[PDB]
């Protein structure tokens, strides 16, 4: 597998549908954080959960 | 070693995706196959199965209890064993198939397909 290539993006917080939780990465903390996801879907940093955020987009070294 | 192999599986399919989608896919993908490979995918499992068979015979090892040295980093996967062992050989048996996963498409078509009617 690859790298997500939107991991470094800041997450999409528009809003395009009614706001729901989701975790984005965010490279200045080498974590995937909570954020209210809008739905605009304007970048993929947006995953369902944690586990998912970090197998899509930890650095490895 | 089946729990190696899956080791090994989990860590280069996609994220979003199981080891029980590649368990029965295609002709080849999981226990035992026939006809030809019906796509990318299949064929990884396919090359799998002939190089378990080229270890069984032409190195007499037991491909599926083999126990070996690999690491997973960088979203790859290093095999250390001794260049020419069985552990190695069964080692890049695994690694070169979960390389093969990775990187193919994986066509919901083809997954838990009908046996009789399409690998004959
Ligand atoms: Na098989
Ligand atoms: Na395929």
């Amino acid at each position: 597998r690859k790298r997500h290539p939107d991991c470094d993006k800041p997450p999409d917080t528009k809003i395009c549908q009614t706001v729901v939780r989701a975790f984005y990465y965010k490279p200045s903390a080498k974590r995937c954080v909570q954020f209210r996801y809008g739905g605009c879907n304007g970048n993929g940093n947006h995953f369902k959960s944690d586990h998912l955020c970090r197998c899509e987009c930890l650095e490895y070294r | 070693n089946l729990i190696n192999f899956m080791e090994m599986i989990r860590y280069t399919i996609p994220c979003e995706k199981t080891w029980g989608e590649y368990a029965d896919y295609g002709c080849y993908c999981g226990a035992g196959g026939s006809g030809r490979p019906i796509d990318a995918l299949d064929r990884c499992c396919y090359v799998h199965d002939n190089c378990y068979g080229d270890a069984e015979k032409k190195h007499k090892c037991n491909p599926k209890t083999q126990s070996y040295s690999y690491k997973l980093t960088k979203r790859t996967i290093i095999c250390y064993g001794a260049a020419g062992t069985c552990a190695r050989i069964v080692c890049d048996c695994d690694r070169t198939a979960a390389l093969c996963f990775g990187n193919s498409e994986y066509i919901e078509g083809h997954k838990n397909i009908d046996t009789a009617r399409f690998c004959q």
